[PDB]
């Protein structure tokens, strides 16, 4: 079909100019939540 | 070969002494029940049968059942097919038709 | 000329038949996706008698990312940029079975926080 | 999966919201759970390594079937991705509840598997009705008096609520997430207090409407997996 | 001298003791049960319905590997615990006059083997052996009825059915097991409060009290509630 | 063992229910693509669940794992309503098998679901690639070519029985009959993993 | 005859009672199918519980044995109305030392599992009016071959022209 001809159109990206054996890492994320409080949703320890 | 009659066979078998139309006894399918024995029942004998064919008593021929009462003897090739009717297109079909009903 | 992938593609297609998805493919290479793409439309490009052929995932997106199943149609993906072929499938039906696989070779994108033994 | 390169710059830590994996609780027996758990843990092992998850039962998945939910931990992973949770503590996954404060230095937004307002929205309703644009605005209410949704709340045998832990709680976030929709519905209302985004994510067999959520602009986006 | 419904076996121990499927008429089908007269007092249901089941099995198809297994079946739901519990209720005219139907229900046993036919509180909230019991009076009173009514007859021994069954990822098996009683405990109280519909006006929310406060001494869904909530205790 | 009896069970319930499916001697919308029937399936198999079926196929494939050593190949006979005359004879095997062997060594879960999941899905495409027409009228039945065996003499010789186990076994040997013992035959691609040694092929008319 | 005499004298008279079983010459609730089995059979085995009837049967097939030596091609054909033409042609072709006892009482179950293959996969046309007869060589016949007996010494062709 044309679906392989558009990748056959679609030579610039070889490969997308990654080093592929590098990972770049995407996110600086924060999670303040995840240690610094206690979560009143979850159960008791003592309950528990 | 002339045979015998027509619906009067349950007149006849009334005529012997038989029931007319036999009603059956309620049997184990199951045969590790009965505790094993058809001698297990009360004061007077019941002898509880079982449709299943390990206790079946073979089908009489003149007055004598038979079996081989020999060696059964291993084949090298041989095909062996299964003898249970399977459940057909039509029962599967028509119990998928019973689930919206 | 990188047929060292296509005869490793060959032995699972054919000498058993479990489909590739994706995953059989960054194992053996670590290439790119797009090198992949590359690489799966060459098996398509160097096709000799195909038990069935593969349907592609649609790399225009247009707020959709569909499967495609209506081959000759264009399924809202009408000004087509381009597609990612994979999914090469022997049976009447796409699916794998899912498997853990080695991946710290193969993990394109890292952890944000990596894992610690600790 | 490429847009080339643009989609995983967005994207961020795996956020799913109930219904882990759906089954019914009167047809189940223990190796077709753990059929479906260890195929959950080849997805979650698999995308592992890609993006960190954050993990909640409640609805349908094993769960005490209440707001207040304790997260069954060590059940929904093999042995290759059960040492994990040993090895880091909270950080690539933890187990947190059908509600959640994901805090993003003070980007507070909440969960909900979806049931809290499911049950409103289809099950127990016979009034109150004038259906996305209507079910959009349900969980709009129940965020806004912060009240008592459900029929059977907070289910516990001891300490199910000792004056500091509504179930759907009195702090509140900057969106909330609800799931289990028929249709994708995002607005965003300003109130006195904040702004709060509204998130109804479509249950999966429902064309799943698979959702960004927010942290650039306050801005979410929707993509089509069907 | 009409015909009236004549039946196809028929259990024929005494005087007025029928019990056979009845139908008037040969266009009918699915011939009815007759339970008039008959010998099978207090009458305690589950004797009652243990009797109505196996004459149903036993005359519908006369065989009896599923009496069997019925039975077997039953003294698992009395062993290891799968108990109604509407099952044994008992009630002496200690108090015409009905100070009467008394709490006194013996399913309960006994933990020490303590206290002499003293199984009295119907909702005594502890754990599993005091709530099921298998070794005791009534596991005769109950193999007794099949006994004397049927099997004397037919000559099989449900009391050597009795004697054949009295001697013969956990974690996540607790849990689901757990989800099970969960999801069941959540239907009684669905029922619950569908019940106790007809004494709010709509209202749903408060719906949940006055289901738990509840008090029959004969429902059947409220003693499964009572063990629930024996249960959750643990 | 006691694994590897499981591992062919539920590999003769794909195989067996499988062809049920592509034979459409069975609605195909009572099946359903699935993972349990009452075990762990490799592969996403079509089964309808009808449990008077279900019963009668792990009955079969109980009654087929009885014997374990006499059988060195499973089948399965396709015969129309039309004749008696086999339709198709789909190739199984169990040779080399471990449980006659009774070797402990070796497990290979993933190894030997994987080799199981390659000859499910050979069975798919040699099931999809023969044409559909005539898809209602056919049938099933079983037939085992097996190397010595003969058990049906058990029911006779006047033998008192009193244990559920051999009233199985009975029933084992009272359900297989020997038979009086072509046209085109087709290559199938087989499990080649150590132990099960399952070298499976297809038979045409 | 030489020792398939006995197990070909059963097979013939079960052969007979399923006849009459499965295509109710008699009343088909007439029967016990219970307690009897033939060989080492899973299915029912309906004999006619006739005792006059069993020894009709009895003779018939005991004298068609002792004629088997010198037997013709072997039918049964139901008849009520007009439709001349065999119903069941289970052919005794005689042959003739070969010491087949075991594997030919086994054969004898593959002949009778074919004969209920014919016979609970077969329509039902009318109940209780058609009478057997045994012949020795409705609206439209079909033709139908069952198995064969190359095991046994004896081979047996068990045809069934239905209808
Ligand atoms: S337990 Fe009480 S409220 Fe519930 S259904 Fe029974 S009678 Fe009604």
């Amino acid at each position: 079909h044309m679906d392989a001809l558009l990748t056959k159109f679609n030579e610039d990206r070889s490969l997308q100019d990654e080093n592929l054996s590098q990972p770049r890492t995407r996110v600086r994320i924060v999670d303040d939540n995840l240690y610094n409080k206690s979560n009143p949703f979850q159960l008791c320890y003592k309950k528990r | 070969e002339p045979p015998f009659g027509y619906q009067d066979i349950l007149n006849k078998l009334e005529d012997e002494g038989f029931p007319k139309i036999d009603y059956k006894d309620p049997f184990f399918s199951n045969p590790v029940d009965l505790e094993n024995k058809p001698y297990a029942y009360a004061g007077k004998r019941f002898e509880i049968s079982s449709t299943h064919v390990s206790t079946r008593i073979p089908v009489q021929f003149g007055g004598e059942t038979v079996s081989v009462y020999n060696k059964p003897t291993f084949d090298m090739f041989s095909s062996w097919k299964y003898a249970l009717k399977p459940p057909t297109y039509d029962a599967v079909q028509k119990w998928y038709n019973k689930v919206p009903s | 000329m990188d047929q060292k992938a296509s005869y490793f593609i060959n032995e699972k297609l054919f000498t058993e038949v479990k489909p590739v998805l994706f995953t059989d493919l960054i194992h053996h290479l670590k290439i790119g996706p797009s090198m992949a793409k590359k690489l799966m439309f060459d098996y398509y490009k160097q096709t000799t008698n195909a038990k069935y052929n593969c349907v592609v995932i649609c790399c225009y997106k247009d707020q959709t990312i569909k499967i495609i199943h209506d081959l000759s149609n264009i399924p809202q993906q009408d000004s087509i940029i381009d597609c990612f072929i994979y999914a090469f499938n022997p049976m009447d039906s796409f699916i794998p079975y899912y498997d853990i696989i080695d991946q710290k070779d193969c993990l394109t994108i890292k952890n944000s926080y990596e894992l610690k033994v600790s | 999966i490429n847009n080339k390169i643009d989609d995983i710059s967005l994207i961020g830590r795996l956020l799913i919201c109930g219904n882990s994996v759906d089954f019914d609780i009167k047809s189940v027996n223990k190796d077709e759970l753990m059929i479906s758990l260890t195929e959950f843990s080849k997805f979650l092992h698999n995308i592992l390594p890609s993006i960190s998850v954050d993990i909640m039962p409640g609805t349908n998945d094993p769960s005490d079937k209440s707001l207040p939910q304790q997260p069954f931990h060590k059940s929904l992973f093999d042995k290759s991705l059960e040492s994990y949770f040993n090895g880091s503590n909270k950080e690539i996954l933890n187990l947190v509840t059908n509600p959640y404060e994901f805090s993003y230095n003070g980007v507070d937004v909440l969960a909900v598997s979806g049931k809290n307002i499911n049950d409103i929205c289809k099950y127990v309703i016979p009034s109150n009705d004038n259906d996305i644009e209507h079910r959009l605005d349900l969980m709009e209410c129940t965020m806004k008096w912060q009240n008592i949704a459900p029929t059977a709340p907070d289910t516990l045998w001891c300490y199910p609520y000792t004056d500091k832990d509504p179930f759907v709680l009195d702090k509140w976030p900057h969106v909330y997430i609800v799931a289990n929709q028929p249709y994708f519905g995002t607005r965003v209302v300003e109130i006195g207090g904040k702004n709060i985004k509204i998130i109804s994510v479509p249950e999966f067999s429902s064309t799943g409407m698979i959702i960004l959520l927010d942290l650039e602009t306050l801005e979410a986006e929707t993509v089509k997996i069907d | 001298l009409k015909f009236e419904k004549v039946y196809h076996p028929s259990i024929l121990i005494s005087k007025k003791r029928y019990v056979g499927f009845s139908y008037e008429s040969p266009s009918q089908t699915l011939p009815i049960f007759d339970a008039k007269g008959i010998e099978t007092r207090d009458g305690i249901p589950a004797q009652q319905k243990i009797i109505e089941k196996c004459i149903r099995l036993l005359f519908q198809t006369k065989d009896l590997s599923k009496i069997k297994k019925y039975l077997q079946n039953e003294f698992f739901k009395i062993q290891i615990g799968k108990v109604s519990a509407q099952d044994f209720c008992f009630a002496k005219e200690v108090k015409p006059q009905y100070k009467e139907r008394i709490p006194y229900l013996v399913v309960k046993g006994k933990q020490g083997q303590l206290l002499r036919e003293r199984c009295v509180s119907p909702e005594e909230f502890l754990e599993g052996e005091n709530l099921e019991l298998d070794s005791e009076y009534y596991i005769n009173k109950i193999l007794i009825p099949p006994l004397d009514r049927l099997f004397n007859l037919i000559g099989i021994n449900v009391g050597n059915w009795a004697q054949e069954i009295v001697k013969s990822t956990t974690t996540l098996s607790f849990l689901i097991k757990k989800l099970k009683r969960q999801k069941e405990y959540q239907t009684l109280k669905t029922v619950c409060r569908t019940c106790s519909y007809r004494y709010t006006s709509d209202a749903g929310i408060e719906n949940d009290h006055i289901a738990s406060k509840c008090n029959s001494y004969d429902c059947p869904v409220f003693y499964s509630r009572v063990k629930a909530e024996r249960y959750l205790r643990d | 063992n006691r694994w590897v009896e499981k591992w062919l069970r539920v590999y003769l319930k794909c195989y067996i229910n499988l062809i049920l499916f592509y034979r459409n001697v069975y609605p195909p919308q009572s099946f359903d693509y699935t993972t349990y029937q009452s075990f762990n399936l490799p592969q996403f198999v079509p089964i309808n669940r009808h449990p008077a079926l279900i019963d009668y196929i792990e009955e079969l494939i109980l009654d087929v794992l009885s014997k374990l050593t006499h059988v060195y190949r499973f089948s399965i006979c396709i015969i129309n309503k039309k004749n008696d005359l086999c339709i198709e004879k789909y190739v199984l095997d169990f040779s080399e098998l471990q449980h006659v062997d009774k070797d402990d060594q070796i497990i290979t879960e993933t190894e030997v679901f994987d080799e199981f999941r390659s000859s499910l899905n050979s069975l798919i495409m040699h099931l999809e690639k023969l044409p559909k027409v005539n898809d209602d009228t056919i049938t099933f039945e079983a037939v085992i070519n097996a190397i010595e065996l003969e058990l049906g003499h058990k029911l006779d010789r006047n033998r008192r029985v009193d244990s559920l186990e051999e009233k199985a076994e009975i029933e084992r040997d009272s359900n297989w009959v020997k038979c009086q013992e072509k046209i085109k035959l087709t290559s199938l691609v087989g499990s080649d993993v150590g132990p099960l040694i399952i070298h499976q092929f297809s038979e045409k008319l």
